């Protein structure tokens, strides 16, 4: 049920069977035996369980957090606003970690899927992960074990001052 | 020192009439319950010292211990609250009377303030 856009997979191109020999193919008969002995019972069991699940269907919801004022707009020593903003920053930290995870999963799946042509046919995913890794490292790397919204803000300010100096 | 010379302090008075404005300590206060616990421990120790049954002997004596400790603790808590309230009253009055010594400070948001980032590398 996973979204294809979030988890892209290249279209599957499977060569058609083109036997050139009289000898029976063992894999075909073994696979038919597997289908009959295993796949059919498994499919029937899953059919029964899915019927049971459909009999009592209940839903769970994905929580939505409204955006709250950031640390930049929080006054000094304003522990309420600082607490709200820091919790928001931590949630965003987790979300960015998950984003990096998704891109890395794309990377590994591409490495496996392409095969011996991984170096060339996986370039786009590698570029995506390179961009994401650079962004993530700049935003969150080196903050330390006691990472806080204030420290990330200070790092961003340091980076911006360095950029202004580069502007000269 | 400190509150000893506070103007208007009647000598050798445990609770001034001003304290009555403050809410009385609740009889279910945890501090008073702990005072009663101290009384119970005192009764148990008395029984142990006199070699009586520790937890069953002298129930009247243990009751007297607990009641005396709770009785004194109620007034002690009332006086403590009165003294802290007097401290807060005087502190706020002094802050109001000396605005220059306690100036309001401009509030700068974290965006404006610059705090140096020390990388943990």
């Amino acid at each position: 049920s996973w979204d294809k856009d979030v988890y892209p997979e290249p279209p599957r191109r499977t060569p058609a069977p083109a036997p050139q020999t009289s000898l029976p193919n063992p894999v075909t008969y073994l696979t038919k035996i597997f289908d009959l002995l295993v796949d059919r019972p498994v499919t029937l069991a899953r059919e029964f369980i899915e019927q049971q699940h459909a009999k009592n269907r209940y839903y769970y919801y994905h929580r939505e957090f409204r955006r709250v004022p950031d640390i930049t707009e929080c006054e000094e020593k304003d522990i309420l606003c600082m607490f709200e903003a820091e919790m928001q920053w931590r949630r965003d930290y987790k979300v960015d970690q998950e984003i990096v995870n998704i891109i890395q999963e794309r990377l590994k799946a591409c490495q496996q899927r392409e095969g011996e042509s991984y170096r060339q046919n996986c370039a786009k995913e590698l570029e995506q992960f390179t961009q994401v890794s650079k962004a993530f490292q700049d935003r969150y790397s080196d903050l330390g074990a006691h990472y806080s919204a204030r420290k990330c803000l200070a790092k961003q300010k340091q980076r911006m001052l360095a950029e202004r100096k580069a502007a000269k | 020192t400190m509150m000893s010379g506070r103007p208007g302090r009647v000598p050798l008075q445990f609770l001034p009439n001003e304290a009555r404005s403050l809410p009385p300590p609740k009889l279910t206060d945890p501090r008073l319950v702990y005072m009663g616990f101290l009384g119970y421990c005192s009764g148990l120790i008395d029984n142990a010292i006199r070699r009586r049954p520790v937890v069953s002997a002298g129930l009247h004596r243990q009751l007297l211990y607990v009641t005396s400790f709770v009785f004194f603790g109620y007034y002690l808590l009332k006086r403590q609250d009165y003294m802290y309230a007097l401290r807060d009253h005087d502190m706020f009055a002094y802050v109001k009377s000396h605005p220059e010594d306690f100036p309001e400070k401009d509030k700068k948001t974290y965006g404006e303030i610059l705090e140096e980032f020390h990388p943990v590398r």
